[PDB]
RNA sequence: AAAUAGGCGGCCGUGGACGAGGGCUCGGGUAGAAGACCCGG
RNA sequence: GCAUGAAUGGCGUAACGAGGUCCCCGCUGUCCCCGGCCGGGGCCCGGCGAAACCUCUGCCUGGCGCGCAUGCCAGGGACC
RNA sequence: UAAGGUCCGGUGGAGCCGCCGGUAUCGCGGAUCCUGCCGGGAGUAGCAGCGUAGUCGGGUGAGAAUCCCGACCGCCGGAGGGGCCAGGGUUCCACGGCAAUGGUCGUCAGCCGUGGGUUAGUCGGUCCUAACCCCGCCCGUAACUCGGCGCGGGGGAAAGGGAAACGGGUUUAUAUUCCCGUACCGCGGGGGUAGGUGCGGCAACGCAAGCCCGGAGGGUGACGCCUCGGGGUAGGCGGACCGGCCGAUGAGGCCGGCUAAGCGUAUAAGCCCGGGGAGUGCCGUAAUGGCGAGAACCGGGUGAAAGCGCGAAUGGCCCCCCCGUUAGGGGGGUUCCGCCGAUCCCUGGGGCCCGUGAAAAGCCCUCCGGGAAUUCCGAUCCCCCGCGACCGUACCGAGAACCGACACAGGUGCCCCUGGGUGAGAAGCCUAAGGCGUGUCGGGGGAAACCCGGCCGAGGGAACUCGGCAAACUGGCCCCGUAACUUCGGGAGAAGGGGUGCCUGCGGGUGCGUAACCCGCAGGUCGCAGUGACUAGGGGGGCCCGACUGUUUAAUAAAAA
RNA sequence: CCCGAAACCGGUCGAUCUAGCCCGGGGCAGGGUGAAGUCCCUCAACCGAGGGAUGGAGGCCCGCUAGGGGUGCUGAUGUGCAGUUCGCUCCCGUGACCCCGGGCUAGGGGUGAAAGGCCAAUCGAGGCCGGAGAUAGCUGGUUCCCGCCGAAUCAUCCCG
RNA sequence: CCGAUAGCGAACUAGUACCGUGAGGGAAAGCUGAAAAGCACCCCGGGAGGGGGGUGAAAAGAGCCUGAAACCGGGCGGCG
RNA sequence: GGACGCUAAGCCGCCCGGUGGAUGGCUCGGCUCGGGGCGCCGACGAAGGGCGUGGCAAGCUGCGAUAAGCCCCGGCGAGGCGCAGGCAGCCGUCGAACCGGGGAUUCCCGAAUGGGACCUCCCGCGGCUUAUGCCGCACUCCG
């Protein structure tokens, strides 16, 4: 579409995600049931990369 | 209501009443030249804010 | 911090009444400033240092006029309305009133006697097409038809 | 190049071309549980009902099993009705019996396919099959179609026709009360043409009007190729 | 409130107080019919209110005298009809 | 302000002495976007 | 018919239209031909305060020149 | 020549060179270069435009046009206001401040600082199941945090369903909760009694509401649309009375006069029951219509709100007269009579259909009744003792607390749809209740030119222009009258004509006894003008296209697509 | 030597923007017109004819009700009040209607009353990171001095 | 080998502040003096600011070792 | 007529004060290399994360409601109380601080495993005891 969307939605407001508690990030999905930033509710593993994207962060955020 | 708090959620919202305050007297004298107070202080309209 | 503006609130819930209706000496605004309790407020209620005006409504004389005339059916016309067929009373409306009442008329001269069983059929039937425009209407009809001395 | 198409989609399992599955309430067996044979089963019409989901006159059927289940209603229905299942049962209207019991010449409905699966064939409102002849080796069948299909005599059927019928399909009237019918079904509906869908979007037409390609279409092609007449044999009717 | 829609259970008259305030309350299911199910007429005597209310309310309205409170007086003067015929031949 | 910067008449001088013209002031405009202009005091 | 034509629908069509085109009547400062009034600005004052962009300059006329110049060249105007 | 070096004077207050041989993240004028700092522009524009608010005394203070108090005047007025859903998270409340923040201003504040405020068996969450989701097992895939089938289990609604609570008081800030009154849910005990393992009435049926583990079954929970009528009362307004206030004239107005949730006793048209038996077949509704599976006509029974009492002479309003500088308080009286009109709330018919309209928790009955088995048993009937594992409650909820970086005129759901006049309106305008003057800069100037909204213009009547674009005009309402064409529906409010204020006397209609209303008529009569303001369509035909209603390039293109 | 663009491919992250579907709910003042059905009254032996009532239909009309859409002025604004605003005007306003909350469909795939439109200020094929310092015959730029010699802009071939 | 507009993004409460639905992206901020002796007491100032005086050096008096340029004010010398 | 008789505003250079943070010296940090070590751990409930905790605590650091810690041994041993050089106050020289090994407690979440869950909460067994205290248990192998 086109530019100037910012006032059209009082959005956001109430989330699509929650507050994770194996990370704490703001992405376990409560109409699914997968965090996507560690996967939990789903897996037993967290998620296992040599990108690195996330094990990079991860290891600074530690 | 707001919804809603669950009882974690009030402990960490206090977490964050607390940083909000200025640094106290005390801790300037004791290091000795100074401490600058310095942002975690917490406003209510301009605040929007992650989890 | 010095509101007063708070004061005021208080009172007015005691007193119930609104916020802008309390009314304060300018001679003892520091009685009032002082007085930092709702039973300090209380007492100045009581001194008259502190005061209700009552809540206040509005005059309905010249409504009461307009509505003298139009009871008597007077300051009214197609000029002075902008409703429509309704205000009038639309065709139902008129006709829900006439039919009800044409059933009583009915009923009430059975009980007189004032018409036999072979009557009854003619006026129940006419009374469902919309004869009539009422008690005048049903008088006349009977009283031509004869069968009132039936 | 393009894209999956609209039926490519519907196999998908895709929600726009998904039937609901929860205002329809539909399916009859004649309980398959107790084989062909046997007689040790009878019921009762129940209630005449309507299927929501089939929107068609149903029967609700109560067996001495103490079973219920919805048996395709036949003309003249009338509640207390009795269905009778088995070979033992009396070659009657409503009742259902194993095709060899069955004479020639009467209307049936609800024939199976294979023996023991409750009907395969026959299951529509209003539409009624001719048992027109019978050999024990094979029972042949005229279907809605016309055209003649064998059976084998160990399938159960019923007698009758199949109650309704012009009230399945009659005059649409306006687009406010056939979106209506789209909802009890499953048809995607208001569809364009594609003579002026892109090249892009449907192999042909394009901006303007043409077509790109001629309608009918090979039946050796592959997948994503199957627009315009589909496997046809011969097209139009005049010169 | 939580819903101020109005609903089937949230449908609302306005109320006094002693005061003359007047709020506005809420309310929850207003009487409704109990069905025989077995012919077009309901169970004659029996309460209307609300179903679960009825546990602590007369389940002797919901029995006038006869073995089966769920049939209707008219309703089971056919049945009887039944069983006495089936008996007699 | 025509640098050929003109003419005539009158008035004037002569942080730390004295002080002619002139404005700001006031009351109004024939005047007037600010200012100016003009007149009375 | 430069270069129409039957469901790559033709012809026509009541009713319908923030559809395209044309005509009329009424009406009217759109115009001949302009003026006055009303409110917010403008202009001035106190306080509050940016931006675009920025080699430099009081220019004009011709000629020249990458052929469309303040500055070269020859004229002309020039108190700030 | 130079790249570059050296010396002196001031500053500075601890490190620093030369020479030779090595080494490279080794020398800047430009990159619409990257970064920091700073000037011009300027003290200009902006702090005016939208429905446009302050102004005069007085208080405080270092300082006051915009802080507060008093008076006066507005704006908003079914909605720039009140309560809430989402969200925010302390913005709430209190006290102290002004460097910072508020489009100016500040002693004020949501800014800064520091304390303090949200207390729940009976409200809701939790729970139920819904659309639908996820997990384990089997299996697949080389494999998986991948994938779905077939089994098994769990989850899934802060606007659906649900066993169940109100009113008063108090606080600076809290409350359906704390406190006070009254009421009450469910289970577990006890003490009685219906229970003679239920008693009565010809009957419909009445209940101090059937002993009984188990499993089964059967009803109710439980559902789309739109008319018309029946009923309920919060509640809208006049008269009279009692106080209070306002008051040229002393008139008329305004204002307070109140009864909750919980219960008891009474509801009543549907719906059952008897009598009777439907005579040209009768009777009725607003209507369609009912009837030998029961008419006309007479009685009963039975299941909505309502009334009254309990609740409660309390409690709660409204004032008046005494104490009292004052703390802290004392005493009274009024607390009423009507009639009449609706939102809403519940109850009967009726039309509608190829959408024909989720489930469970929970209840209630019934079949069987284990056992105890009449020394029986039980407690839905009472009254009595004990309890409710868990989470929330502050404030805003918006032209400054959401969200748009922002105090950005934006733009987001519900309820207030019972305020008066008005009128067909949940309409307009005016005026209240209620809210605000932070729709956050002011003051001045014959205030010129010119611009943005906006008003009036003679004579002419589109000459202007691609084009009457833009504006003008009709106008509300009631009657009369209406053409071409036509799918007979429509075209149609075609077109075009006429009336409309106010006062005074009557009639019909509804009602009840002249109270409360609605709709017309006649006479008198003023102005330039009676829809006088506000509100408020210009009309007609021909041609082309697409039948229509709908949809499209959110954000240049709303169309012949 | 350094910088500079459009991309391609792998694995991840997004349907709080917006499209459509399902599920449970909500909202629409007031009026006109008046269908079908049905009755009555008059007139006619009947056939019917006329009027009146009753009844309320329509993807109907009117409307500052609430709400939705967004046509013209090519106005105001256009370093804005505003990264889409303001006023007036216009269309719709019981409907193939709008609207809330839950759930569902994901990248050569969806969704689409069909514009190559849309899928979180990005769509003629989304964003993120890795490959990666991609490649250029193409633009810009590449820093201290001095001394000596001092040009060619012609010729052949080449998807040049 | 590099040295605080460099070397790790980060020498100093750093993967912190902060942004984004998320995936993910991502800074700046080093130095008193020997010892704090970090300014008693006094005048003025509403004033907590600043100024006067007393402060070994204060031009070490509070992100304070050193203290460049652009730039701003006044003045001097020349021009006008 | 020429003369400095008054030439404002302003232009240029320099000077003085401010602004600014460049510059030099300074560096408890990076960066690279060489050598050696570490070389696995976890349902016997890990790592990681969350929220509390100090006299005053805003962050960091350390700990777990025994909360900047507790105990034992050996070693070094005369002042300490982390970053932080304030006051109050606290303990040791009759053995602290510190270092090594070992132990106690080690919340909630997390493989997290009984179930659900915005980092919380509820429960069905069995041992146990005054007892709910308290201890073990209910995902998947092998006996």
């Amino acid at each position: 579409m086109g530019s100037g969307t910012a006032t059209f939605g009082k959005r956001n407001s109430t989330p699509t995600h929650i507050r994770c508690r194996r990370c704490g990030r703001v992405s376990y999905n409560v109409k699914k049931g997968y965090c996507a930033a560690c996967g939990f509710g789903r897996s037993r593993r967290l998620r296992k990369y040599r990108w690195s994207k996330k094990w990079k962060k991860k290891k600074n955020a530690h | 209501m707001a919804r809603n708090k669950p009882l974690a959620k009030k402990l960490r919202l206090a977490k964050a009443l607390k940083q909000n305050r200025r640094v106290p007297v005390w801790v300037i004298v004791k290091t000795n030249r100074r401490v600058l107070t310095h942002p975690k202080r917490r406003y209510w309209r301009r605040t929007k804010l992650k989890e | 911090m010095n509101t007063l503006k708070m004061q005021r609130r208080i009172a007015a819930e005691i007193l119930k009444c609104g916020e802008n209706r309390i009314w304060i000496d300018p001679e003892r605004i520091d009685d009032v400033a002082s007085a930092i309790t709702r039973e300090d407020i209380k007492r100045l209620i009581k001194e008259g240092v502190i005061k209700k005006k009552p809540i206040k409504g509005q005059s309905r004389y010249r409504a009461k006029i307009r509505h003298e005339q139009k009871k008597k059916g007077r300051h009214r016309g197609p000029g002075s309305r902008k409703g429509k067929k309704t205000a009038r009373m639309g065709k139902k409306e008129l006709w829900i009133k006439t039919i009800r009442a044409l059933r009583k008329e009915l009923r009430k001269l059975k009980a007189q006697k004032k018409i036999d069983r072979k009557t009854y059929r003619m006026l129940y039937i006419r009374a469902k097409g919309g004869q009539f425009k009422n008690k005048h209407q049903l008088y006349l009809f009977l009283e031509e038809h004869g069968l009132l001395k039936k | 190049m393009g894209k999956s198409l609209i039926q490519q989609r519907r196999g998908k399992g895709s929600p726009t071309f998904k039937s609901p599955s929860h205002r329809f309430r539909g399916a009859v067996k004649y309980i398959p549980l107790n084989y062909t044979q046997e007689k040790t089963l009878r019921g009762v019409v129940e209630e005449i009902m309507h299927d929501p989901g089939r929107t068609a006159p149903v029967a609700r059927v109560k067996f001495e099993n103490g079973i219920e289940k919805l048996i395709i209603a036949p003309e003249g229905l009338l509640v207390g009705q009795e269905i009778y299942i088995g070979p033992d049962a009396p070659i009657a209207v409503g009742n259902t019996l194993p095709l060899a019991k069955i004479p020639e010449g009467t209307y049936v409905y609800n024939i199976e396919g294979i023996p023991g699966d409750g009907g395969k064939y026959v299951r529509a409102g209003g539409t009624y099959a001719l048992v027109v002849s019978r050999e024990p080796d094979k029972v042949i069948v005229q279907l809605p179609s016309g055209e003649l299909k064998a059976f084998n005599p160990m399938c159960r059927a019923t007698i009758g026709v199949v109650a309704g019928g012009g009230r399945l399909e009659k005059p649409l009237v306006k687009a406010g009360k056939a979106y209506y019918k789209y909802k009890a079904r499953n048809k995607f509906w208001p569809t364009p043409r594609g003579v002026k869908m892109n090249a892009v979007n449907h192999p042909f037409g394009g901006k303007e009007h043409h077509p790109g390609k001629p309608t009918t279409t090979s039946r050796r092609a592959p997948p994503g190729r199957k627009v315009g007449h589909i496997a046809a044999r011969r097209t139009g009717r005049r010169k | 409130m939580k819903p101020m829609y109005r609903s089937r259970s949230w449908r609302r008259k306005y109320v006094r107080t002693p005061g003359g305030r007047v709020v506005i309350h809420f309310e929850r299911k207003k009487p409704k019919i109990a069905h025989c199910a077995m012919c077009g007429r309901p169970l004659n005597g029996i309460p209307r209110g609300r179903p679960v209310e009825m546990r602590k309310l007369p389940k002797t309205k919901k029995r006038p005298e006869r073995p089966m409170p769920h049939l209707c007086p008219r309703c089971m003067r056919k049945v009887m009809k039944e069983q006495i015929r089936a008996q007699l031949s």
